[PDB]
RNA sequence: CAGUCCGCGGAGAAGCCAUACCGGAAGGAGUGGUGGAGCCGACUGAAGUGCGGAUGCCGGCAUGAGUAACGAUAAAAGAAG
RNA sequence: CUCCCAGUGACCGAUAGCGCAUAGUACCGUGAGGGAAAGGUGAAAAGAACCCCGGGAGGGGAGUGAAAGAGAACCUGAAACCGUGGACUUACAAGCAGUCAUGGCACCUUAUGCGUGUUAUGGCGUGCCUAUUGAAGCAUGAGCCGGCGACUUAGACCUGACGU
């Protein structure tokens, strides 16, 4: 029995096309390319989603002692501050949102600078 | 010797090339002696008055 | 304001083509025909016949008896008012291709491509606006 | 307002409808009383083991699973691609707590 | 689930410059500029204050360094070659002294290149944007 | 029975080594490693040296009785 | 491809085309659009059975590009058809 | 043994199968000799009277027909590749072409969402294979898409695992 190569190949071939849709140039059009531009898309793809954490671990950071130092203490003292009150459990990202929220990142100022006296 | 191309050029790098391309429309206006258009200081292809008629046809 | 099926479809609405013209198989480059077919487009069906006149190009000939053939079934055809047509659509595609050798220096050949072209006009009344 | 700490659960000032991760409660049932570490009822705002004293409920809305993800991995000329399926669970709840 | 806002913001600082160090006061420009005194609410967009310089002339290098400081800028040519400016004789024109100082310590991207704009070095006691109405700002940090 | 319900015991067909065919399994080179006499037949067995080579003691019959305990 | 079941089909099969759905993956479904005559699912058996590469082969179509040239430097011009 | 005949097939079904769906023709060679592509209206020709633009060629109507979304470059008609139109976009930009994130616009037929298309900015980020101590390499291969394309068969063989 022979069996040619026929359907199955055409079926492969356009399932990688049809992943590779935002792509320039013939990274979006020609086979051989599109799963090559795959390749490197998948280095990445694994890359970032644990990344991605760092970056938004920063973006909080980074936001928190701004309003730190509006308020003249700083990230590394005021962390300290609302650690050396053992009470203080939240995460960064919820000192973010009180970051925009001014009077409650403002007795959290007051509650920490009362804790490193 | 024998100088070639290296890589195949792309689709739009070819087009930026042939963006000159463009055919410019003749600046056409009409016989004030006939009907139809003509080509300017040139005569009326259609009657052949240039002032009088000019050309046979 | 539908059918039951495409076999009914198929019988019942015959689906006709307004404006349409194309010329097959024009012996010619496409890529020097689209020059003109693009001066034309989009402009009034006479600027069309004058434009197409004394632009001074070999593809300007076939690319008139088209545009003609497009008003002609304008008119013939289609019940459309002559002062309204104008070239809403003209586009040129390329057809089959001639293949020929011809020979070249120290004993190679080489192939040489005659393309075709497929040259088509659409117009409409302009009574759009 | 305030979002759940996704750690566990745990949160503070809200009333919304949130997803989050799996709560080996299953149906409408939990009924769930979380602690809270912060509050703005009031717009008086209070924290710390002042938000061991307040505790908020919220009732369990459904189990489900999260929109699809694949696990792809490659490295380069030692032929070696992976790829594999996955897809998070979680169970959504409504919040109505003090 | 991050709050981001809207650029909404325009707000005008007048930094002075006199007595104190290059350098110093560039990083606090530079930190003015990047957004880092408010929340700095994005990467993704500039949300810094405009900056207006003044008396920049009386700025200060605190070592030996107004001479033999050196300002190496290559125009491309062969020759063209380390075209050293370096001293107090580039303060000729002090106002880019101070630029160049900020844009070094600026990102060098299209946002990078991008707020420079802001930074307006005025090395007289005068400056126009008075129609800005600038706000004061003190050379001192804490 | 209805012949549809026949099915061989389980473990009593294995299926082949599709060596070849790819990165799941068994990729580039086939089982073979990179290079070497592992290219088409040709060899069967000696170290291509030295044959382990003894003498020899030599006779040419025999002729054995069937056997009843 | 084969054997045996279950079936489907001119109110329309395979094939082709989109698709945000589904399994851990190879994959597989739903719906829509061409198509117009055969075909899916389950169990088993056999294979010419899974391609990106071999300056691989047959084929079509690109890039160079409207580029080099139009094959002796013995020139051609007007009328009229 | 099989030029030839019949029958049959877990044999092929138009790059397969004989080289040939016919042809040892075309074509290549002074010669001995080498040596191709192959195909498909439709049920039936009813194979498009007649009219229109054009010398044509080609096309639009009308009819025939179930279908002309079959019309003789006549089954389907994938990909490269060439175009036409519309959304979003792009002319201080440095760039393995992507990856995650945020915003702007568009849209709502597995689809108002942990949405689809696009996009600006931020961060991140040395094609693939091979051969290698070591590859983004300025090491090899490769224009691109398709399709052919490589671990098989044999035997009263030897050896092992599993099953009866
Ligand atoms: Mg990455
Ligand atoms: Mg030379
Ligand atoms: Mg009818
Ligand atoms: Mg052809
Ligand atoms: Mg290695
Ligand atoms: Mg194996
Ligand atoms: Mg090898
Ligand atoms: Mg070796
Ligand atoms: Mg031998
Ligand atoms: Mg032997
Ligand atoms: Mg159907
Ligand atoms: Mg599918
Ligand atoms: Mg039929
Ligand atoms: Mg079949
Ligand atoms: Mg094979
Ligand atoms: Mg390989
Ligand atoms: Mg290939
Ligand atoms: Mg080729
Ligand atoms: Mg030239
Ligand atoms: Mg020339
Ligand atoms: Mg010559
Ligand atoms: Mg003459
Ligand atoms: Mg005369
Ligand atoms: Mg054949
Ligand atoms: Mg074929
Ligand atoms: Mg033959
Ligand atoms: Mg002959
Ligand atoms: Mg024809
Ligand atoms: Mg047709
Ligand atoms: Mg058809
Ligand atoms: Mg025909
Ligand atoms: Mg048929
Ligand atoms: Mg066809
Ligand atoms: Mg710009
Ligand atoms: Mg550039
Ligand atoms: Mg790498
Ligand atoms: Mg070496
Ligand atoms: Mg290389
Ligand atoms: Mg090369
Ligand atoms: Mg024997
Ligand atoms: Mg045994």
């Amino acid at each position: 029995p022979r069996a040619k190569t026929g359907i199955v190949r055409r079926r492969r071939h356009k399932k990688v096309l049809k992943r590779a849709k935002g792509f320039w140039g013939s990274r979006s059009k020609q086979y051989r390319n599109a799963f090559q531009t795959l390749l490197n898309a998948a280095t990445y793809e694994y890359r970032d989603r644990r990344n991605k954490k760092r970056d938004f671990r920063r973006l909080w950071i980074q936001r928190i002692n701004a309003g730190a130092r509006l308020h003249g203490m700083n990230y590394s003292t005021f962390i300290n501050g609302l650690k050396r009150a053992n009470i203080d459990l939240n995460r960064k990202v919820l000192a973010d949102i009180a970051a925009r929220e001014p009077e409650a990142f403002k007795a959290l100022v007051d509650a920490s600078r009362n804790a490193r006296q | 010797k024998h100088p070639v191309p290296k890589k195949k050029t792309s689709k739009s790098k070819r087009d930026m090339r042939r963006s000159h391309h463009a055919l410019t429309a003749p600046n056409l206006t009409e016989c004030p002696q006939c009907h139809g258009k003509k080509l300017s200081h040139h005569i009326c292809p259609n009657c052949g008055y240039y002032d009088g008629r000019q050309v046979l046809a | 304001q539908t059918f039951r099926n495409k076999k009914q479809r198929k019988q019942q609405v015959k689906l006709r083509k307004p404006g349409f013209a194309v010329a097959k198989y024009v012996r010619m480059s496409p890529r020097k025909v689209r020059l003109v077919v693009d001066v034309i487009r989009g402009k009034s069906v006479q600027d069309a016949e004058d434009l197409l006149r004394f632009i001074p190009r070999s593809a300007s000939e076939p690319v008139a008896k088209v545009l003609n053939s497009a008003k002609a079934n304008a008119l013939h055809n289609d019940e459309m008012l002559e002062d309204r047509l104008f070239v809403k659509e003209a586009y040129v595609d390329a057809g089959p291709t001639l293949k020929r050798l011809i020979p070249r220096a120290r004993g190679s050949a080489n192939i040489i491509k005659k393309r075709t072209s497929h040259i088509t006009i659409i117009v409409a009344e302009k009574g759009n606006k | 307002m305030f979002a759940i700490i996704q750690t566990g659960g745990k949160q503070a000032r809200v009333s919304e409808g949130d997803v989050i991760r799996v709560e080996s409660l299953q149906g409408e049932a939990g009924d769930k009383v979380e602690l809270k570490a912060l509050f703005v009822g009031g717009e008086q705002t209070v924290f710390g083991e002042d938000a061991g004293k307040y505790t908020v409920q919220a009732e369990v809305v459904e189990h489900g699973r999260g929109k699809k993800i694949y696990i792809r991995k490659y490295k380069s000329g030692v032929q070696y691609r992976r790829r594999t399926g996955h897809r998070q669970n979680f169970t959504a709840i409504k919040i109505l707590g003090i | 689930k991050t709050y981001i806002p809207k650029n909404d913001e325009q707000n005008w600082v007048v930094v002075d410059a006199s007595g104190v160090p290059l350098g110093r006061l560039a990083t606090l420009i530079a930190s003015r500029i990047r957004g880092k005194h408010r929340p700095d609410f994005t990467p993704n967009m500039i949300q810094g204050d405009f900056v207006v310089v003044i008396n920049a002339a009386q700025v200060a290098l605190t070592g030996k360094k107004l001479d033999d400081k050196v300002y190496t800028r290559y125009t491309g040519y062969q020759g063209g070659l380390k075209t050293e400016t370096a001293r107090e004789a580039l303060s000729k024109h002090p106002e880019r002294v101070i630029e160049h100082a900020v844009f070094g310590m600026l990102p060098k991207g299209r946002q990078g290149r991008a707020m420079h704009t802001r930074l307006k070095v005025y090395a007289g006691e005068t400056h126009p944007h008075s129609a800005q109405k600038p706000q004061v700002l003190k050379t001192q940090p804490l | 029975m209805k012949l549809h319900d026949l099915k061989p015991t389980p473990g009593s067909r294995k299926d082949r080594k599709r060596v070849g065919r790819g990165p799941g399994g068994t990729d580039k080179t086939a089982g073979r490693g990179h290079k070497g006499q592992k290219s088409r037949s040709g060899a069967g067995k000696g170290a291509f040296f030295e044959g382990g080579r003894s003498r020899l003691i030599a006779r040419l019959p025999k002729r054995g009785f069937n056997n009843v305990g």
